[PDB]
């Protein structure tokens, strides 16, 4: 499924036939790479010092290198802003994950949520 | 007593604010240098006009990056708070992710333990990455404003410097404009004609919203700011949560003999434009409100603080109470009173004794004694206060020396004076009412007599406007608002020549007679196409200020006989209502937080924990009239004070060894209630309802 | 439940987060 | 003694007769104002929310205004650097001084 | 378990370092994209040459301000540390304000309580204002490097990215150049000829300076950096303590078909110049040393860490010990030995049994049994090890099957092999010595036989240079250094035609005979004006490598018979000395920190507290020979291990109920000493000196 | 005096400041 999605994205990125397809595919690739980068950052922070989802994220980054580099630069820039300005929110220390099932258990509660419903 | 980063950051920011205040005080003496410095000190330097301009350019150059840092942080914080307020009014309040949920209280989360540390940091990081590219919809942002104390000192110092440089008809008539007690600095007030009363002045429609912790925004309407689209950063509304984006906008909008020394006038110019502190205060209103709520004990203690100047109820009531205590303990002249429990002889003895006592005052204590009744405690004075309040507010007759004094103009629970062909007796009665309110304010008590907003504003010495008429009679306020709104229609004279109103009004029975003109020449001048604003303002000032001018003057003089003209300064109608009348209705939460629960029975039925729960369920499941009768059984008063400092004895419920034979006893002078321990909840409820009726 | 049934005598050791309004309570801690 | 020192400094600052006197007096004034600013900052941090030494420092600042403004700007800039870069050294909290003798006792040891 | 600013800052910096490492790994695959990515994955994009240059420009643009932040902070920290090191060597060590004082220890200040919080902040602020205008003379700066953990993660990430881009004769002969075990990265080594031995190699002059916590700088000389005057910031030595000044210098020096994809080679360019990581490592050497000392447990655990690659003794000894434990527990083949307490039959039985056992090894345990003596504990093996060490190091004769094996070249306590017309017996003896050292390294014990530095460097497989001759014979090293220094004088042949030395040398009695030539054709070639470097290097390699080549080869093969060629990689002479021979001399502090003080007497003389003080005063007031006899009475070894992990049983002193009748008893296999409680300190001292002699 | 006379069993709760060298000990705390 991952290679199917990547093949569809590359095929629509290499489409210089119909007008407006290339920038549309570029924006779709930016949004997908932002989501993949967020998942990869959460998984890499949760693990200790390669697992299968990190390998899948690395494969996605390698298949779309010149855009993933820019979006990872933006993600790191966003992570490094509150340290340099001295406005970091205080948090409690936590222990790392020796195995991979506990990291999946902790990342399940962060991403499998629902948006706020509207007022009835 | 341990080392922390935030303590050192706050201390360094306080030192920086001290030095910036010293720099501002030094720069403020330039136009009067030769009078204040070069006339007294034997050693001083010579200052020219160009040197002042060079100094101003130097100081404006050397305070750029801290200004950019502060403006970026405050813009991001205000954007996050405004998005939280926007998401609060568009979501389901029953969801646990809603901002107005009980799970979002920080004290309720700590008491529920008796989530994990990894999950909090993961949520903080996920909120950090989503905020970079504006991808934070339907998620409440993760921030802690209580960890931003070092930003507030720098903000206070820069506002101090800006404020120090800055200070050194028909529709456009000053009757339809709100005063300082109903506006916001740097914000556009709502339109008084195109907005209905339900979303313009919600305190007039719902008078029960007045609380000591109530905000200004939900009592007087939602303000608006006209900042959108303009290339400078200060002319655009802050909508982005990212610190990097706001810093980028700030920097991009950044780098986008002669005259005498008396003529030097500095101007604030950081970003190529003139900067006033009013629009800076209006730009960050929610952050300033939260800063004043959480940072008053240390940040608000600085000299020239903007948090103290923008203080709410708790800032002003403490200053008023300590000044009242100082002026009470300044003198040592006592006042004594003897009354009896009735109406006619009570009011006659009250008028006679209050005339005989100073027929400003220096009353130290007030002692009240009931005839043919025992008791010499402090609760006897409170019983006298509520007795004289219900005697003056009752409607039977005038007890010799004829109309009743007060009447309700259309809102339940609020009263205005009735002139009724004012003789010398009615004026003396109103002066006595004003002196009674003055001694009640002096002695830290509550007098349960409620006046309208304009009646309070006459006593405090404030201008009455068109918005005060909504607190007098709301329905004809709305009718006149629709008449103004229809007076500007395209048909013009089609609706004007339908009823053909004149400049004379038919008064009601309480206000007097009827068929009274407003302007000279009387009824012969009908409503023209353009006279309607004048007709409305003459009608409003006739019904609020002309009919009862003498009783209002008498009550103002009676209030000024005891209190000087230095304590009513910087007071408002609402904190006057909260200081004299208390909170109005009786709630359960404050009554829970006021009690002490002294234990003397020594009985250990599951370490109590069930009799107290049954008692508070009985109080919470009780009608408000029975609640007022309950509070009259505690401290002989039908209302609660606004804060803990209004109780000179603390409230106390004290348990007794179990005996199902007698009603619980009351000690009014020490605010104590001795209750015997019972078994059944229904037995407790029946005993309480039998005890409160007396 | 969770609400205390008596006064806690204010316990000292305050950070001012309890003085925040009900509308802005999610933005403060402790 | 303070007015004597200030009079000597002003007299040497207004000396356009011998070469090299004005810049020399300017540098001397910078060093003296730096020391006065450091003492004033320590005393003002130690006090709570005017005392005689703070009044003396204010008199010194008022007698030499166009240089004291610049040196106070430098002092504030130096104080505000470690907060903005997020590298402040952690310290324990301390209580303020209600009177003036304890502030003098604490500044004596420094 | 509480909320802190520094934990969140360190966690965010760790996340940033993870993303920067991922960016570096993505950018490293560009020149081999069509082989590694566009040959296996079915979906990939097409990459051109210009897109790689655009990506490199984008990444170099988006990592500027964090680079400026890190470089300014590291420059200020290194300036403060270097000024502290400069003030330490110019002040009085007896003053309490000196850096090398006992009052400056953080653990000693906490134990002394059993200054005020205002004074610490006042000192910090006074150090902050004095550092702005370079007014900080004779005052030690106030800083905490342990609160700078978030800077180290960003520094590690940027060094990772720089290192990833970078990696993707006469006097100038490689004999007078130091190796990697004696140089510093990015620093100029000292001149080997113009500097005397007292301030060039202080470990050679004082061999007692080798400690497990000893620094590299005070063992091998002071390095120097040639950075002064050059307009870029990286070419100027950092001398200013102010963060603002360093940031100002950093910013001012900042803004002062085509080719195939295989030919793309990135170059590091932040500030307009090429940047190597070696000069960045040499620029901040003290900060990197302190970062490796205090931030190894968390910051040093990251993949590709520069702190682990620059690790000292404790990093390498732990890895070596865990690999030794794994290789020991991999196999299950035991070794047994029977010996007797003498010299000749002990060495004969040792040679016979060690030849019979594998005449690589897989020895799991070693068991030693003394003939006509009881005992089967682990201390019997240690007694055998020190017995065979003192038997091999003793100088009487050769016990049949003739010269003694080892001799001292001029430094006391260090030994080199003597060839002595090498037969098959001497070679087998040296192979047995190497195998004995191998089993001692495998079984986590100490063999008290000490070799010179070049003897260890032959076994480890390292090149011997001119600086290794100072550990062989220091006085004639100094004489030859003065001969080199006088060989370049202006008089030239005036001092050359004074002694007329030749290319033949007279050897000593231990090295062999005498009158041995160095080069072919022998004595008929005197010293020319320019041949002196060649004469020195041939003489040095003749006396260190030619005479004893076969014993060194035999010992290398004996060490390699047990240990593979994967554990001696990345080992040095000094940690080989510390792992085999221990610390050498016996100190009091480590012996204090190793003891346990088990109490079983039950007697309460002032809760002890005086017998222990008298005991440690007795140990501290004791001669070193008696200290070695004391340590031989604890664990049957004359030396202590370098760390706590060398003790498989922990050391233990155990008290007894008081009885002044017997000497204290020793249990060697559990490292326990049972001592009876005494009364007098002199009685305790006399009993200890009588017990240690045995 | 001030030096402990026995092992403290390392007590956990370490910040790494005790591992600093003797020459650089004034620059670290706890």
């Amino acid at each position: 499924l991952l290679d199917t999605l990547l093949g569809t994205l590359v095929k629509e990125l290499q489409n210089k036939y119909t007008p407006g397809r290339r920038e549309e595919a570029i924006a779709v690739t930016m949004r997908f790479l932002r989501s993949v980068a967020r998942v990869f950052v959460i998984l890499s922070v949760e693990m200790a010092s390669i697992p299968q989802p990190i390998g899948k994220c690395k494969r996605v980054f390698q298949a779309l290198l010149p855009y993933a580099v820019e979006e990872l630069c933006n993600v790191a820039e966003s992570l490094i802003v509150p340290v340099r300005m001295g406005i970091a929110r205080p948090t409690a220390p936590f222990t790392l994950a020796s195995t991979s099932i506990d990291a999946m258990q902790g990342s399940e509660e962060l991403f499998s949520v629902e948006p706020l419903p509207p007022r009835p | 007593n341990a080392s922390s980063y935030l303590t050192s950051a706050s201390s360094l920011a306080r030192a920086y604010s001290i030095v910036i205040r010293q720099i501002s005080d030094l720069m403020g003496l330039i136009p009067k240098y030769n009078h204040l410095v070069y006339s007294q000190i034997p050693a001083a330097v010579k200052l020219t006009y160009q040197d002042a301009v060079n100094l101003q350019n130097y100081v404006e150059e050397k305070l750029i990056p801290t200004w950019n840092w502060m403006v970026s942080i405050m813009d991001s914080t205000e954007a996050q708070l405004r998005y939280g307020s926007a998401l609060a009014s568009a979501g389901d309040p029953g969801h646990p992710n809603h901002p107005l949920h009980a799970s979002q209280n920080s004290a309720r989360r700590e008491r529920m333990t008796a989530m994990s540390a990894r999950g909090d940091f993961l949520n903080y990081a996920l909120s950090l990455m989503r905020s970079h590219n504006d991808e934070h919809s339907d998620v409440l942002p993760v921030l802690d404003v209580c960890s931003l104390k070092h930003v507030a000192y720098v903000f206070q110092a820069l506002i101090y410097w800006i404020k120090a440089m800055n200070q050194q008809t028909g529709q456009n008539h000053p009757f339809f404009r709100r005063s300082d007690s109903m506006t916001f600095l740097g914000c556009i007030p709502p339109n008084p004609f195109e907005v209905p009363l339900a979303e313009a002045i919600p305190l007039a429609d719902q008078p029960h919203l007045l609380q000591p912790n109530a905000r200004k925004e939900d009592l007087f309407g939602r303000p608006s700011q006209g900042l959108y689209s303009d290339r400078n950063c200060l002319e655009v509304l802050p909508t982005k949560m990212s610190y990097a984006a706001n810093l980028k906008n700030v920097m991009n909008m950044q780098n986008r003999e002669g005259p005498p020394l008396t003529s030097f006038r500095p101007q604030c110019s950081f970003m190529g434009m003139v900067i006033s502190h009013d629009m800076l205060l209006g730009r960050w209103r929610l952050s300033l409100e939260l800063f004043g709520r959480v940072f008053m004990e240390d940040v608000g203690a600085e000299p020239g603080s903007i948090l103290t100047e923008l203080g709410g109820f708790e800032v002003k009531e403490s200053k008023f109470r300590r000044e009242m205590e100082k002026l009470r303990n300044q003198q040592s002249r006592d006042l004594s009173l003897e009354v009896d429990r009735d109406r006619d002889l009570l009011i006659q003895q009250t008028m006679r004794q209050l005339n005989n006592h100073f027929g400003p005052m220096a009353v130290h204590r007030v002692k009240v004694t009931f005839k043919d009744e025992p008791g010499e405690g402090s609760g006897v004075a409170r019983s006298f206060y509520t007795a004289i309040a219900q005697a003056f507010l009752s409607n039977e007759k005038l007890p010799n020396l004829n109309a009743p004094l007060f009447y309700q103009p259309g809102k339940r629970g609020f009263y205005t004076p009735r002139p009724g062909k004012n003789t010398e007796a009615r004026l003396n009665c109103f002066r006595n009412i004003g002196r009674i309110l003055g001694l009640c304010l002096l002695q830290n008590e509550l007098c349960p007599i409620t006046l309208n907003r304009h009646v309070i504003k006459v006593l405090l010495g404030r201008k009455v406007n068109w918005h005060d008429f909504a607190f007098f009679d709301p329905v004809m306020y709305e009718s006149l608002r629709q008449l103004i709104l229809a007076s500007q229609s395209s048909d013009a004279d089609a609706v004007f020549s339908a009823m053909d109103l004149a400049f004379a009004i038919d008064l009601c029975k309480e206000e007097g007679g009827g068929q009274v003109e407003l302007i000279p020449n009387g009824v012969n001048i009908p409503v023209t196409p353009q006279n309607v604003y004048e007709y409305v303002r003459k009608y409003a000032e006739h019904r609020m200020l002309v009919v009862a001018e003498q009783p209002l003057h008498a009550m103002r003089k009676g209030l000024l006989d005891v209190l000087p003209k230095n304590s009513l300064e910087d007071l408002t109608a609402e904190d006057f209502r909260l200081l004299v009348n208390g909170c109005g209705e009786v709630n359960v939460q404050m009554l829970i937080s006021f009690t002490s629960f002294n234990d003397e029975s020594g009985e250990n039925a599951e370490k109590l924990l069930q009799f107290k729960r049954w008692f508070w369920s009985i109080v919470e499941k009780m009608s408000m009239t029975e609640r007022q009768d309950l509070v009259y059984f505690w401290t002989s008063s039908p209302s609660l004070p606004a804060s803990e400092e209004g109780f000179q004895p603390m409230p106390s419920i004290t348990i007794r060894p179990p005996d199902d034979q007698h009603l619980p006893t009351a000690n009014t002078c020490i605010s104590r209630l001795y209750v015997p321990l019972y078994s059944s909840k229904q037995i407790l409820k029946q005993k309480l309802l039998l005890a409160i009726k007396t | 439940l969770d609400e205390p049934l008596e006064r806690t005598t204010n316990s000292s050791h305050a950070n001012g987060a309890a003085q925040a309004p009900r509308s802005m309570q999610w933005a403060v801690r402790n």
